[PDB]
RNA sequence: AAACUCCAGUUGACACAAAAUAGACUACGAAAGUGGCUUUAACAUAUCUGAACACACAAUAGCUAAGACCCAAACUGGGAUUAGAUACCCCACUAUGCUUAGCCCUAAACCUCAACAGUUAAAUCAACAAAACUGCUCGCCAGAACACUACGAGCCACAGCUUAAAACUCAAA
C-alpha cells in the first residue's frame, strides 16, 4: 500500500522503571551496616519507605533484616549504632538544629 | 439512616430479657 | 535442608573459644549434619546487655556455622545450645544464600485512585 | 533497661543554648512519632478505634498532597495576564 | 517507525546533538537524521548485522567531519 | 514412607550420581530435604504403579494419585496438630474432591477405577 | 552441573578428622558482612 | 483570547460579525428579549475555538443547535 | 572543630571536657515530669544521690503542683543542694510530658547548674501493659 | 475522590491568586466550599517552604543557629502579606534577637521564594511572635 | 476529696502479660481473623453452581475444671458531683481478658455488593451508596406492628441458641 505509515512495534524510546538503592542486592541480617541506615540515629525508629526511597519489596527486606538482627543480638533496637553515623546518608530526612 | 427499627427491636428485646429474669 | 547457625560465645580465651566450638560443631555432627563452614565474625561489644546463664554479658565473640541437616535436628540443636553455658545466644535460621533472589524490573508506578479506593 | 546510656534521644547543647538545644530534642522526637505514641498511650485506644484513625489519617494525607499537586499544577499560569485587554 | 529504532540508540549512544533542532525549517536535518540516512544506505547495500551496521555509519560520519562525542 | 537414603526425583537420573562420595549422596538424598521432597517421591511411586502413562500428570487418575499423597500429608499433619482448623477444612475438602473424581473416574473408566481404588487402597463409599 | 560443583564443595567441608585445624584456622581470621549502599546505587566496602 | 483581535478583525474585514467576549446567559435563547421583538439571529455560527475557558463546550454551541441554527467549528 | 549535637561515645577519645571532666564523668540531673508532678534528683556518675527536690517537698500543693512555676521553683532548690556538693556542669535525662518538663530544667539553670546535655527516657513500651480506660468527657 | 469531595466543574481552571485578582474580583461571588480548600493547602506550602529554609545552613547562618520555629502560618486572603507566626522562647532578651534576625532575613527572604517559582507570586512575608511568651514579655519588662 | 506513706527518685536483677517504629504498606486466610523472632509442618479442587438442619469452622462476651496473674477491668466498695446520680469524674479490687482441656455457636459476623461467566454498545441512570448491565445457578422476600415473641422440635446449650407463627390493632409503616 503505502510505504509511509506507520508500524506496529513497541515503544523504542522508553526508559527504564525506576529502582531503589537495593534493587539487585542482597540485604542479610548480619550486615548491621547497611541496615543501621534505614533507622533513625536518636531513636532506633525504622524508617518508613517514603523516608528511605526503597520499594515495597525492599522495604520489607530491610524491615525483615533489622527486626532479626536486632533480637539476635547484632543491632541495637533504641538507637543507631554511634559507629555508623558518618556512614553515607540515604534517607530524606532532615533532624538536627 | 436512622436506627429507629434497631431502636424498636432493642427495646423488645431488653423487655424480654428483663421479663425472663424476673419469672 | 542449608542452615546458618548464628553464635554469640561468652568472651573467652583462644583455649576456651576453639574447646567450645569443637563441642558446638561436634553436637551438630552427632545430630547428623553436615558442617560446610565456620567463620569467625570477632569478638566485638553485644549491641545490649545480654544475661546467660545467671551471668551478664557486654561482649561476645560472633561465630556463623553453615551446615546440612536434618529438619529434625534443628530442634534437637536448639536445646543442645540452651544448655552450653558458653553461648550467650544461639540462633539457627535457613541458609540466606539458599533463597534465590529474582530479578526487579524496577518501580512499577501505582495509581493513586488505587491507594484511596483501597 | 539493657542498652547503652546517653546515646538515645541525646542532643549536646551549644555555647549554653539550652532553648535550641531543647528545640532540637522535641523535634527529634516529634518527627520520630515519638511524641505523638506517648499521648496516645496515656489511655487505652480500641483496636477498632485505632484503625479508624489510622484510615482517617491515611485518607487525609494522600487528600492533601493531591490537593497541593494540584495547586502547584495550576499556579504555572499566575503569571501576569499577557492579553489584558482582550 | 523502524527508523525510530535507529533513533534511540543513537540518543543513548551518542545523545542528543549539541547542534539544536530547528523546527521551522521543514527540510531541517539533525545530527540523527543524518545517522539514519547513513544507516539506511548501509542497509541497503547488503549488511544485515545490527551492532556491526552501527559502528561501520559512526566512521562514515567522521570521515564526513561530523563531531559524535559518545556520551560515555 | 521411601527410604531416608532414597535421592530427590531431580537427581535420581543424572549419569554417574552412583560413584560419587557418601557425603554428597547424603545431600541428595531426602533425609537432607524438607518432607514435600518426600512426597514427590510417593506420588511418583504410585503413578508408576498404577497410571498406564507415568508421565501423564493431567489424567484423572493422576490427580488423584496427587491428591491421594496430599491427603495422606494432611493426615500426618493432623495427628500432631489435632486442634488445627485450617488443616482439618483441607483433609475434609480434599477427601470430598478425591470422592468426586472417583465418582468420575468410576463412570468413565471402570477398569482403570478399579486399579486406582487397589494401588491406592481407597474403598469407594456410595453418599447416603 | 549442581552435582560437580557439590562434589568440589565437599572437599573443603568440615570434618570429625580436620575439624580441630579448621576451628583454629578460623579464629586468626576475620568475615565482614558489613557494606554501605550510597544515592546512587553503589556498595562502600568497609575500611579494612 | 490569544486570537480574540486577530478574529474581530477578520469579521470586520469579511463584513461578517464576531463575539470573542464573555458570552451572556440566553444571547441567542433570550435574543428578542435582550436585543429586541425585531431581532435577526445569524444564520450561521462558525467556532474558531468550541472549548470555553475552563475546558467545557462553549454555551452557544448548545445554544446554537436549540436555535436551528447550522455551526462550522475548529 | 565543627559542633556535634551527638553526644561523645564512651571508649572513644574525645577533646571535649568540663571542668576538666569527661562526658562520662559529669553528674546528671533526673527530671521526671508527670502530669500533676514534677521530681528532680542529681546524682553523680557514679550513681550517688547528691540532691533531690519536688513541687511537694517545695510547698506546692494538689493543682499547683502541676504548673510550671512549681517546677521551676523545685529546679532551683535541687541546684543549690547540688551546687554546695560541688557541681556545676550537669547531664539532664528528662522522662515524661509534664509541665514541668522544660521548666525544670530552667530552674536547674537559674540555680547556678550549666546543662551540658539533654536526653529525653520517657518510658515507650513496644507492644507492654494495657493502659487505663479513655475518659468520657 | 474520597468523602471530601474533589468533583470540582471548574477544575482545570487556573489558580490565580494574586493581588491584582483580588481588585478586580467579584465581592458578590460567594466563596465555595473548596475555595477554601485551595487558599489551605497554599498556606500548607508556604508552611513547608518557610520551615524548610529555616533549617538549612547555607541560607543564612545567623538564621540556622537560631533554629527558630513557626508556630502558624497563614496567608492573607486579601494576598497584601503572608503571616508567619514564629513561636516565642522563654527568655525575654532572646525573643528580641529572634524577632531582630528575621525581620533582617524576611527581605532576603522573599527573593529566595521566587527560586522555587512555583511560589515565585509571594507577598511580603510578615513575622509575628506568639504572644503567649511575648505578650509577658512586655509585661515584666515595665 | 478519698487512697498510699515498708512511699517516691536513681541504679541493678527480673514474666505463663502485651507485641513502638516498619505499616504513608494493603499482604495472608473460607470466613472469623492474622502485623516481635526462629524453625518444623503447611495453605483442597485441570468446568462451574450446589445445605438454618449434613460435614467442618466461626470475634467478643459467657459456662465447667486445673493453672498463671504485670496491667486493664463488669460488678462491688469508697470519694466527689447532683433536686436525685443505682451514672458520667477519682481511687481500690474481683469475675473476666492469658494458658490447658472441654463446652457455648452469637455480632452493625457489614465492601450493609450471593457464586460463576461475560459486556462497555445500547437508555448512563428513580434517589443516595459503589458507573450501567447480560447469562446462569442457589439462597431469600411478598404492608406495618405483634415478633431476635408464643407453641412444637433439635441442641454438652437449662435466665440459652436455631427454626418461627397466630389472634386482637392500624392506614399507613
Ligand atoms: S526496585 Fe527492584 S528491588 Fe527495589
Ligand atoms: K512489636
Ligand atoms: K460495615
Ligand atoms: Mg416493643
Ligand atoms: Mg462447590
Ligand atoms: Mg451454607
Ligand atoms: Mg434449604
Ligand atoms: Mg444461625
Ligand atoms: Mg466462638
Ligand atoms: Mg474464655
Ligand atoms: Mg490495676
Ligand atoms: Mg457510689
Ligand atoms: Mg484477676
Ligand atoms: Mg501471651
Ligand atoms: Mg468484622
Ligand atoms: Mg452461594
Ligand atoms: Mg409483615
Ligand atoms: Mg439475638
Ligand atoms: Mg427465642
Ligand atoms: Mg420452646
Amino acid at each position: 500500500s503505502n510505504e509511509d505509515l506507520p508500524i506496529s512495534m513497541e515503544n523504542p524510546y522508553k526508559e527504564p522503571l525506576k529502582k531503589c538503592i537495593l534493587c539487585g542486592k542482597h540485604v542479610d541480617y548480619k550486615n548491621v551496616q547497611l541496615l543501621s541506615q534505614f533507622v533513625s540515629p536518636f531513636t532506633g525508629c525504622i524508617y518508613g519507605r517514603h523516608i528511605t526511597g526503597l520499594c515495597g519489596k525492599k522495604q520489607k527486606e530491610i524491615t525483615k533484616a533489622i527486626k532479626r538482627a536486632q533480637i539476635m543480638g547484632f543491632m541495637p533496637v533504641t538507637y543507631k549504632d554511634p559507629a555508623y553515623l558518618k556512614d553515607p546518608k540515604v534517607c530524606n530526612i532532615r533532624y538536627r538544629e | 439512616k436512622n436506627v429507629l427499627k434497631i431502636r424498636r427491636r432493642k427495646m423488645n428485646h431488653h423487655k424480654y430479657r428483663k421479663l425472663v429474669k424476673k419469672t | 535442608p542449608r542452615y546458618e547457625l548464628a553464635l554469640i560465645l561468652k568472651a573467652m580465651q583462644r583455649p576456651e573459644t576453639a574447646a567450645t566450638l569443637k563441642r558446638t560443631i561436634e553436637a551438630l555432627m552427632d545430630r547428623g549434619a553436615i558442617v560446610r563452614d565456620l567463620e569467625n565474625l570477632g569478638e566485638r561489644a553485644l549491641p545490649y546487655r545480654i544475661s546467660a546463664h545467671s551471668q551478664q554479658h557486654n561482649r561476645g565473640g560472633y561465630f556463623l556455622v553453615d551446615f546440612y541437616a536434618p529438619t529434625a535436628a534443628v530442634e534437637s540443636m536448639v536445646e543442645h545450645l540452651s544448655r552450653d553455658i558458653d553461648v550467650i545466644r544461639g540462633n539457627i535460621v535457613k541458609h540466606p544464600l539458599t533463597q534465590e533472589l529474582k530479578e526487579c524490573e524496577g518501580i512499577v508506578p501505582v495509581p493513586l485512585a488505587e491507594k484511596l479506593y483501597s | 533497661a539493657k542498652h547503652l546510656k546517653f546515646i538515645a534521644r541525646t542532643v549536646m547543647v551549644q555555647e549554653g543554648n539550652v532553648e535550641s538545644a531543647y528545640r532540637t530534642l522535641n523535634r527529634i522526637l516529634t518527627m520520630d512519632g515519638l511524641i505523638e505514641d506517648i499521648k496516645h498511650r496515656r489511655y487505652y485506644e480500641k483496636p477498632c478505634r485505632r484503625r479508624q484513625r489510622e484510615s482517617y489519617e491515611r485518607c487525609r494525607r494522600i487528600y492533601n498532597m493531591e490537593m497541593a499537586r494540584k495547586i502547584n499544577f495550576l499556579m504555572r499560569k499566575n503569571r501576569a495576564d499577557p492579553w489584558q485587554g482582550c | 517507525y523502524h527508523e525510530d529504532r535507529i533513533r534511540a540508540k543513537f540518543y543513548s549512544v551518542y545523545g542528543s546533538g549539541q547542534r539544536a533542532f530547528d523546527l521551522f525549517n521543514p527540510n531541517f536535518k539533525s545530527t540523527c537524521q543524518r545517522f539514519v540516512e547513513k544507516y539506511t544506505e548501509l542497509q541497503k547495500l547488503g549488511e544485515t548485522d545490527e551492532e556491526k551496521l552501527f559502528v561501520e555509519t559512526g566512521k562514515a560520519l567522521l570521515a564526513e567531519g561530523v563531531i559524535l562525542r559518545r556520551v560515555g | 514412607d521411601p527410604p531416608p537414603s532414597t535421592l530427590l526425583k531431580d537427581y535420581q537420573n543424572v549419569p554417574g550420581i552412583e560413584k560419587v562420595d557418601d557425603v554428597v549422596k547424603r545431600l541428595l538424598s531426602l533425609e537432607m530435604a524438607n518432607k514435600k521432597e518426600m512426597l514427590k517421591i510417593k506420588q511418583e511411586q504410585f503413578m508408576k504403579k498404577i497410571v498406564a502413562n507415568p508421565e501423564d500428570t493431567r489424567s484423572l487418575e493422576a490427580r488423584i494419585i496427587a491428591l491421594s499423597v496430599k491427603i495422606r500429608s494432611y493426615e500426618e499433619h493432623l495427628e500432631k496438630h489435632r486442634k488445627d482448623k485450617a488443616h482439618k477444612r483441607y483433609l475434609l475438602m480434599s477427601i470430598d474432591q478425591r470422592k468426586k473424581m472417583l465418582k468420575n473416574l468410576r463412570n468413565t473408566n471402570y477398569d482403570v477405577f478399579e486399579k486406582i481404588c487397589w494401588g491406592l487402597g481407597i474403598e469407594y463409599t456410595f453418599p447416603p | 552441573r549442581e552435582v560437580l560443583q557439590l562434589q568440589e564443595e565437599v572437599k573443603n567441608f568440615i570434618t570429625r578428622e580436620n575439624l580441630e585445624a579448621r576451628v583454629e584456622a578460623a579464629l586468626d581470621s576475620r568475615k565482614n558482612y558489613n557494606w554501605a549502599i550510597t544515592r546512587e546505587g553503589l556498595v562502600v566496602r568497609p575500611q579494612r | 483570547r490569544q486570537f480574540s483581535y486577530l478574529i474581530e478583525n477578520m469579521a470586520r474585514d469579511c463584513g461578517e460579525y464576531a463575539h470573542t467576549r464573555y458570552f451572556r446567559g440566553g444571547m441567542l435563547t433570550n435574543a428578542r428579549l435582550l436585543f429586541g421583538p425585531t431581532v435577526r439571529l445569524p444564520d450561521l455560527i462558525i467556532f474558531l475555538h468550541t472549548l470555553n475557558n475552563i475546558f467545557e463546550p462553549h454555551v452557544a454551541v448548545r445554544d446554537a443547535a436549540k436555535m436551528n441554527i447550522p455551526t462550522v467549528g475548529i | 572543630t565543627k559542633f556535634s549535637i551527638y553526644p561523645p561515645i564512651p571508649g572513644e577519645e574525645s577533646s571535649l571536657r568540663w571542668a576538666g571532666k569527661k562526658f562520662e564523668e559529669i553528674p546528671i540531673a533526673h527530671i521526671k515530669a508527670s502530669h500533676n508532678n514534677t521530681q528532680i534528683q542529681v546524682v553523680s556518675a557514679s550513681n550517688e544521690p547528691l540532691a533531690f527536690a519536688s513541687c511537694g517537698t517545695e510547698g506546692f500543693r494538689n493543682a499547683k503542683k502541676g504548673t510550671g512555676i512549681a517546677a521551676q521553683t523545685a529546679g532551683i532548690a535541687a541546684a543549690a543542694r547540688a551546687k554546695q556538693k560541688g557541681v556545676i556542669h550537669i547531664r539532664v535525662v528528662v522522662k515524661g510530658l509534664g509541665p514541668g518538663r522544660l521548666s525544670a530544667m530552667h530552674g536547674l539553670i537559674m540555680g547556678g547548674l550549666e546543662v551540658i546535655s539533654i536526653t529525653d527516657n520517657t518510658p515507650i513500651p513496644h507492644x507492654g501493659c494495657r493502659p487505663r480506660k479513655a475518659r468520657k468527657l | 475522590k474520597v468523602w471530601y469531595e474533589s468533583p470540582s466543574l471548574g477544575s482545570h481552571s487556573t489558580y490565580k491568586p494574586s493581588k491584582l485578582e483580588f481588585l478586580m474580583r467579584s465581592t458578590s461571588k460567594k466563596t465555595r466550599k473548596e475555595d477554601h480548600a485551595r487558599l489551605r493547602a497554599l498556606n500548607g506550602l508556604l508552611y513547608k517552604a518557610l520551615t524548610d529554609l529555616l533549617c538549612t545552613p547555607e541560607v543564612s547562618q545567623e538564621l540556622y543557629d537560631l533554629n527558630v520555629e513557626l508556630s502558624k502560618v497563614s496567608l492573607t486572603p486579601d494576598f497584601s502579606a503572608c503571616r508567619a507566626y514564629w513561636k516565642t522562647t522563654l527568655s525575654a532578651e532572646q525573643n528580641a534577637h529572634m524577632e531582630a534576625v528575621l525581620q533582617r532575613s524576611a527581605a532576603h527572604m522573599r527573593h529566595l521564594l521566587m527560586s522555587q517559582q512555583t511560589l515565585r507570586n509571594v507577598p511580603p512575608i510578615v513575622f509575628v511572635q506568639d504572644k503567649g511568651n511575648a505578650a509577658l514579655a512586655e509585661l515584666d519588662q515595665l
